[PDB]
RNA sequence: GUAAGUUUAGAUUAUAGCCAAAAGAGGGAGCUCUUCUGGAACGGAAAAAACCUUUAAUAGUGAAUAAUUAACAACA
């Protein structure tokens, strides 16, 4: 045994370096437009 | 109009759209091809991070360099004693990955980790429902616990 | 139900894929449902045959007496032929063996993936 | 003699108690034994919980590429893969280009599927449903 | 990849606004997804207690 | 086209088959936008209406702002658990 | 390592690499007028994206590239490989 | 197929059910009786002691299933 406590561990996994090809987010996925034009603009 | 024409409508046409596959021939040479272009990746070693699921008793962990995973049980293992993964289904890369056909061949794959630490776990309160339960009715379990690090991740361009 | 159930019948052969000659020697019975609330003579059958525990293979005659209890509980149970494919194992080779969910018994386990 | 630790024993579990219960041994006892009940009714129920989770956020991975959960399923089954619900939603959130491939894997083997299907097994496996 | 933790954090917890057409449409098909889109069930990291519901827009 | 997949938005997938038929290799690297496709960032450079200016900005309720009494506040845990 | 005005170091270190000065474009933009704006700005050099960074504005979302792009400079990728402690040797 | 059984001696416990569902008999509704069968979830039928799926209970951030409110105007 190790002197660490007896209790409770919450999650039974610990990574230093959770992601390796990126943390997901909403825009990814999401293709752009020619000048990136925003929805519904009149140009 | 042809025999057993029927003009496209509502209800003439599927909902789902038909696909077209390649032709098998030149699909192979792709196959092919990319496999080459990989396996010149696996030489250049182009790569840094790596992920791979090992599944080890009934769970399945994605596993990475310095991970730290716990197992439910003892395991009969000295710490601090380097221990070799055989059951890896997935490798990855920044630019690629590698799926096994269920399993990666133990050639290309070896993944090894050494031991930390024996416990047991936390205690467990097991109370049954019942009419007049009582207060002594109750039971704890505090099951065997062992600890592994992840140490290194080995492979090589044997496609 | 008409006794020709068990009478069988070519068209019956083809669909099952057994042979009318050379009939099948062992069944396969598994208990795929509970007793509770049954009949005192179903849950003696089911204890006889010792179906206790459901999703249990177990290997029984295909002889009168056998198919007789069988057919009292033939709604709990599901019947299938035992094919020896390789024939009976030797004592060197009792221990490859491996039932296939197929029905049949192998008498060599090479681990290899058939793919 | 020992009474009162046997008091202490039950107050000890009570002193997080709110009101007279914390106080009153008749109530406290109660509540402390049906605090541990319900834990233990809790433990079958939490682990069906996780896997309702994982699922879920499986289902919204794969929708947000498109791909309705079922079917993805479906076609990893038909390509023996066996990664467990947990380490799916791992990989789209920590590995979304993976899942992406994945995603491609699934769908390409969907394609081949849906062409096996109406093909009835007349023509040739496909690169991808070749076992 | 390799952004900060913090503006990591900002991207993926951000809510979007979506805009939605009613032009002979039937309302309830469009609350189902309406109600997808708003509750934040859009998102793959979608949790109860995360808030991540998005802005709707409905003409 | 032998991605089953549209690869023009996070990775360009590449689906392969190894000699050996036991795996398959799928390379995938990431897409930019293309300079054409982007936007070029701007060149130009009391307590009642209290809790209400709050829930406006942040589209929450006011129930959330008012306080609470002081036997749920001690009780709150003054070490959140941080692992690394 | 303290890194102060990352957008004139990166602009530093390109021009010992004669490098041109990424050009900064809004990638991407969402709730622009709301309490809540998030800002996606890209570094294009050459008209290609070096690096791209997220921030509430465009000047966060500037800095972030930034940063981003000198840990591209320096090889500190989030993806990169890791060091090994398994070395006997 | 299976492992109890017969006899002798000592000795108590028990001697009041509940509900469903079958089979009868009075009766002509429904009631009124008698007989046979089954039951006491941690799942399901909404809340449902009595119906359906369910062999015990141990830890696990595994897996395959069971039962599981739902159904798709009339003219010759």
């Amino acid at each position: 045994q190790s002197g660490l406590d007896v209790i409770r561990i919450r999650k039974p996994f610990h990574t230093d370096n959770p992601s390796i090809q990126g943390q997901w987010h909403p825009f990814t996925n999401k293709r752009t437009a020619l000048h990136g034009l925003r929805p519904r603009e009149l140009r | 109009y042809p025999q057993g024409y029927v003009p496209k409508t509502s209800l003439s046409s599927p909902p789902w759209q038909e696909v077209v596959l390649p032709d098998p021939v030149e699909e192979t040479r792709h196959h092919a091809e990319v496999v080459k272009r990989v396996n010149e990746l696996i030489a250049t070693g182009q790569y840094g991070r790596l992920f791979a699921v090992v599944h080890f008793a009934s769970h399945q962990w994605k596993v990475t360099a310095e991970d730290l995973i716990l197992i439910e049980n003892e395991l009969d293992i000295k710490c601090g004693e380097r221990i070799r993964l055989e059951k890896v289904l997935l490798v990855g890369a920044d630019n690629f990955t590698l799926l096994g056909k269920p399993l990666l061949r133990k050639e290309l794959v070896r993944v090894e980790a050494t031991v930390i630490e024996k416990t047991e776990s936390w205690p467990k309160i097991n109370m049954k429902f019942r009419k007049r339960k009582n207060f002594r009715k109750k039971k704890i379990i505090v099951n065997p616990q062992t600890i592994l690090r992840i140490n290194t991740i080995e492979i090589a361009p044997r496609l | 139900i008409p006794d020709k159930v068990f009478q069988p019948k070519p068209e019956d052969h083809e669909k099952y894929g057994g042979d009318p000659q050379n009939p099948h020697k062992l069944h396969i019975v598994t208990r795929i449902r509970s007793t509770k609330r049954r009949p005192y003579w179903e849950k003696d059958t089911i204890k006889m045959l010792g179906l206790q525990k459901a999703h249990s293979p177990q290997i029984h005659k295909n002889i009168p007496s056998v198919n007789a209890k069988l057919k009292v509980v033939k709604h709990l149970i599901r019947i299938q032929p035992l094919k020896l494919p390789q024939g009976l194992p030797t004592e060197e080779t009792m221990s490859s063996t491996c039932l296939k969910s197929t029905g049949e018994l192998v008498v060599q386990w090479h681990l290899k993936p058939v793919e | 003699t020992d009474r009162y630790w046997r008091v202490q024993e039950v107050l000890k579990h009570a002193q997080h108690f709110r009101g007279r219960k914390n106080r009153c041994y008749r109530l406290a006892v109660r509540a402390v034994t049906r605090a541990f009940v319900k834990c233990t009714k809790a433990r079958r129920l939490k682990k069906r919980n996780l896997r309702t989770l994982w699922i879920n956020r499986i289902t919204a991975a794969s929708q947000e590429h498109g791909l309705k959960y079922p079917a993805f399923i479906v076609n990893l089954i038909k390509c023996q893969v066996e990664l467990n619900r947990k380490v799916l939603v791992d990989l789209a959130i920590y590995e979304p280009k993976t899942f992406k491939s994945l995603a491609a894997l699934a769908k390409r083997r969907q394609q081949e599927g849906f062409a096996a299907a109406l093909g009835d097994g007349k023509e040739p496996e496909g690169i991808f449903s070749r076992v | 990849s390799s952004f900060s933790r913090a503006p990591q954090q900002w991207a993926t917890f951000a809510r979007m606004w979506y805009l939605l057409d009613g032009k002979m449409q039937p309302p309830g098909k469009l609350a189902v997804i309406a109600s997808n889109k708003l509750q934040g069930l859009n998102k793959p990291v979608y949790h109860q207690l995360s808030d991540c519901g998005d802005h709707v827009v409905i003409i | 086209t032998y991605s089953s997949l549209p690869d023009d938005y996070n990775c360009q997938v590449d689906l392969a088959l190894t000699a050996d038929g036991r795996t398959i290799v799928c390379y995938h690297p990431s897409v930019d936008i293309p300079y054409e496709h982007t936007k070029p960032i701007p060149q130009p450079d009391e307590q009642g209406p209290m809790i209400e200016q709050l829930s406006k900005v942040f589209y929450t309720t006011k129930h959330r702002w008012y306080p609470h009494g002081q036997y749920h506040n001690r009780r709150k845990k003054l070490n959140p658990p941080r692992d690394r | 390592w303290t890194v102060v005005n990352p957008m004139g170091l990166l602009v530093e270190e390109l021009k010992k690499r004669n490098i041109s000065a990424p050009e900064s474009r809004l990638t991407r933009q969402s709730g622009s007028t709301t309490a809540l704006p998030l800002y996606f700005v890209g570094l294009y050099c050459d008209r290609k994206l070096i690096a791209e960074g997220p921030g509430e504005t465009v000047l966060v979302a500037e800095e972030e590239a930034a940063r981003v792009a000198l840990r591209k400079l320096y090889g500190f990728t989030e993806n990169r490989r890791p060091w090994d402690y398994s070395k006997p040797k």
